[PDB]
């Protein structure tokens, strides 16, 4: 390229190598204007300040808009120098790069503009040498995502009243529709629970003789509006089979199913230790109310993206929980006690010191036992404090997020009216104008013309 | 688009018109190639009563020549200096083009219903005289009325000096500007 | 918008799309003047140093204080310019944004 | 200093002080110019608007470049200044340190601009006050560890596969081999775990199971180890640093255990030594370090630390201290006395410095329970104190490794962009061949060497 081409004469030193090397017929130089570099510099404006400059710099990298003769049409040749109208602080960046070959980016100034700046002046976004690149691309990212944010187009037969369903906020209907799903969630879960205590439903004050067994149909009910209501869901997914996949979906099925696997068992060839699982299964409807609270969508979302460290934790208690549960159990496996009696049965020991938990159920005897049990409880608690600030970081900067995307919308709803406002002005300026500074009337005769190609008039 | 070269020769602005009109050009699209969604949104921002969409995309295909889906500063230049400061008989060739949408030059009483209904589209909801749904086919039958009834280019080159009223209305802005 | 002034010729060639459509009295344009272009860049010097711009560039907002003659307050008539007082930087945002 | 030449004549005066002391030849003012003052504000256009300065003013520090007649280069003859085409801001900082003596440095600019406008002026970057050289020594070292990433690796016969091989994720061969030796090392702890349970190798039926094949389970697998070890010693860059690497000394670590076992059991029966080598036959989890990508940033994390954790060994130990002291003084004379000695009293304070507790040792006297509180309390804040440094530690590091590795593909994509650059020029080359003014000579140069070589050039 030319990007050195103050160096040329140099260049031709070089040449003086390879004379007595040389077999050809030596074309001769091609011949130029000038032999020199007598160009004087160019006095520039831009925005009422000039920035002279030397035109060899500028015809140094042609392929830009600077380059090439496309800066002709803001030449403003009756004083014979060159205009702009951009911001001039901005500009001076790209006369340094002119004058380099390598653009900075300052951290104190909108990217956005940066932007636009940038490819007013035909120059590739990344041409910045790798200085400022860094910040640079943070700086545009985070526009970016914003922007992306900015872009969430919410809308709002069928088609409508799913959508006005899935809206948390209709007044009459949705509070409605959320409010008595939520009781009915509470209700089922919070009867899965009491029928357990001994007065509740079961035989723990029956023996001397309440323990009616009527808690099943709430159940049942419950299931069905459970059912039901998926059914619902379902409707108003666009794509049935796509949208059974949702997590949420997925929480509703696997809530509904136990009920009906269960019943398909009660009349099925039994088999020993099953009910029990099933009866487990039960407390899964108080997943349900994700629909209910965001912070547990926001903690799944945090989980999902704080995925890997998550990982790594589990992976480093694991090699700790190995380590320190051979080491216990080497170290008192005779003894009086002998409460180590395997290594899983050491697995419950240390799990209960990493975190610190305490019990006495079972400890060390020997004084290797005592010692290497103090080292497992403080390398356990710096192995569990270690992801938590990076979890806790994430879910405040999710909240945060969301919060801000919030406030943005109802931001960006409110600008939308400002300028459905200044519509309406316009059109009332025009009604004014027609029934009795020069852009305004040039813009008044046009729209006149549109009327009379269409003979039709407008009124208030 | 050397800013010297595109002189009143095949763009018929001078050089010092061509520099306001380069600059206003790219103050607003500094691409130096304009998009679509621009062209709309450059079109119908002059008028805040109803949409300007298909109009303007009409007016971009026929701007966009061999499919570039962009135009650039010369094709836009070129168009805009034969629209404006054009020639009378030279014009309405563009004007057909804009009434050709089959890509053939024939009609087929199928191509004008659309732009007009595009057009009539402009008036908003609180014009004068109320737009009836049976209006925009009427005033398709309208300019069916000069369109030839033997089954065009030819002999609507040949009856637009018929009328007065668009060769008076070349001049509205023949001279101006 | 306001600020697109210097595409309103423009639209002008978008009659001749309607044109044969279009059948009326014509009123024809409001008495135009200078066919041809006579944009001064006109000078504002804020406490200090000069910020030339294009009239059209000035006025595509007059609703605002630097529209309409209300900017004549602050002209200097001895050395034909605009020295507006007030700080020159903020300035230069004004103008970018009026751009 | 040179800078104060303005008092200069001010001096002369001081001469008075002493003047009836002076005697001597006096060889008079060496011919003295410019009787009044003639001051010129001389104009400095820097790639635009211009700044005035005094000639002493630019001229009291002559080591510089703007000092004595270097500056005339740059010097414009028939414009009657000096157009220097240098960023027209810096010069302004340059200004203020010319007038003042001392440069300060703004916070809110690039230091490679900041420094090569240093470098164009002459300048040393070691004149900057105190109030800003803190904030330029920050920014200079995080852009000296930038730099430092940029251009610290790059991927450059039998020693080839060891390329291969420390970046399994290369060839499939080595990404093949190291999943197979990380499942032989999890495969290895995995038997010893299902040995040390009652089921496999204890007498739970002494009717009748206890397997003694898992005996081979391990030799096998450590011989398997043995291998990579010592491919690691057939390709080894460093004959003796790579020992000296912890990785080969954790490998080492692991692979003797079995072979000093065989030698033991060869030669003695040491008592308590055997136990020792079920110990040491854990160390397949430290051998998980390659596998374990964020083990290493553990490892490297800790080492960075080592203040910290020793100021906290040492901060525990006297804590320990004292209470374990107090408590079994002040609890000595209870009926239990579980409390029998300091070290039984150091137990109770290290499971209470943790929050941990066990009930099965606790005060019983009314000074024991209030002091024991208190050295909870205490241990809770010592064993706080420095996770926060530890976790700051670990995250940075976690940052510097995504970010190193995002400035590697960004160093893929600036070389791509500089090889599509030169296929550019070789095209333009190759066109202009086929069919702006400098080109013009660039092609009579590239011609030239065609000439002087008689090999023309094709596409």
């Amino acid at each position: 390229a030319a990007g050195v081409a103050a160096w040329l004469p140099f260049a031709r030193a070089a040449a003086i190598g390879w004379m007595p090397v040389a077999s050809g017929p030596m074309p001769a130089p091609p011949r130029q204007e000038r032999k020199r570099t007598q160009d004087a510099l160019i006095v520039l404006n831009v925005s009422g300040t000039r920035f002279q400059t030397w035109q060899d710099t500028l015809e140094r990298y042609p392929d830009t808009l600077l380059g090439s003769s496309e800066r002709d049409f803001f030449y403003h040749p009756e004083t014979q120098q060159y205009f702009f109208d951009r911001d001039p602080d901005i500009f001076r960046h790209i006369l340094n790069f002119y004058r380099t070959g390598k653009l900075h980016y300052p951290r104190h100034e909108c990217i956005s503009a940066y932007d636009e700046e940038l490819a007013f002046f035909g120059l590739i976004p990344e041409i910045i040498g790798d200085c400022c690149y860094e910040e640079y691309k943070d700086r545009r990212r985070e526009n970016a995502e914003r922007l992306q944010d900015d872009a969430d187009t919410d809308t709002a037969a069928r088609q409508r009243v799913w959508r006005a369903f899935e809206n948390p906020h209709t007044s009459t209907m949705a509070l409605v529709f959320y409010y008595v799903t939520g009781f009915f969630i509470a209700v089922s879960v919070i009867a899965n629970v009491v029928e357990t205590v001994p007065c509740g439903s079961s035989p723990g004050h029956i023996k001397e003789l309440r323990y009616a067994v009527a808690f099943f149909c709430l159940d049942t009910a419950c299931v069905m509006i459970f059912t039901v209501e998926y059914l619902l869901r379902l409707a108003a997914a666009p794509s049935r089979y796509r949208f059974v996949r949702s997590v949420m979906s997925i929480i509703d099925v696997v809530a509904i199913l136990p009920y009906y696997i269960g019943l398909v068992m009660t009349d099925n060839e039994d088999v020993s230790g099953a009910f029990v699982t099933l009866r487990v299964f039960r407390v899964f409807r108080i997943f349900k109310f994700s629909r209910h609270s965001q912070g547990l969508r926001i903690l799944g979302y945090t989980l999902k993206s704080c995925a890997s460290e998550l990982g790594f934790l589990l992976f480093s208690l694991t090699m700790a929980i190995i380590i320190f549960a051979t080491v216990m159990f080497y170290a008192e496996k005779g003894s009086s006690a002998s409460k180590f009696t395997s290594i899983p049965a050491a697995f419950w020991y240390t799990i209960v010191t990493m975190t610190t938990l305490g019990y006495g159920d079972m400890v060390p005897k020997t004084i290797a036992g005592k010692i290497f049990g103090s080292i497992c409880s403080l390398s356990g608690v710096l192995v569990i404090a270690l992801p938590v600030p990076v979890i806790v970081s994430n879910f405040s900067r999710i909240y945060h997020q969301n919060q801000r995307a919030d406030k943005r919308r109802a931001q960006k709803k409110a600008r939308l009216a400002r300028i459905r406002a200044a519509k309406s002005g316009s059109a009332n300026a025009y009604m004014q104008s027609k029934r009795s500074s020069s852009f305004e009337t040039q813009h008044h005769h046009l729209l006149h013309c549109l009327e009379k190609t269409t003979n039709h008039e407008f009124v208030d | 688009p050397e800013g010297l070269e595109q002189l009143e020769a095949q763009t018929n602005f001078t050089k010092r018109e061509l520099q306001v009109l380069y600059r206003g050009f790219k103050n607003e699209c500094p691409s130096g190639v304009v998009n679509e969604d621009t062209f709309k949104q450059i079109y119908a921002q002059f008028f805040p009563h109803g949409d300007a969409s298909t109009y303007a995309h009409y007016l971009f295909n026929a701007f966009d020549t061999t499919q570039t889906g962009s135009v650039k500063f010369e094709d836009f230049v070129t168009a805009l200096s034969i629209l404006l400061r054009g020639t009378v008989h030279e014009k309405l060739r563009w004007t057909f083009n804009l009434y050709d949408i089959n890509k053939d030059g024939y009609i087929n009483k199928e191509e004008m219903m659309d732009i007009v209904k595009a057009i009539y589209d402009m008036m908003g909801k609180y014009t004068y005289p109320v737009l009836k749904e049976d209006t925009p086919r009427q005033h398709v039958d309208v300019f069916f009325q000069k369109m030839d009834k033997n089954k065009t280019l030819d002999e609507f080159l040949e009856s637009c000096q018929e009328d007065d009223n668009i060769m008076r209305s070349l001049q509205l802005f023949q001279n101006v500007m």
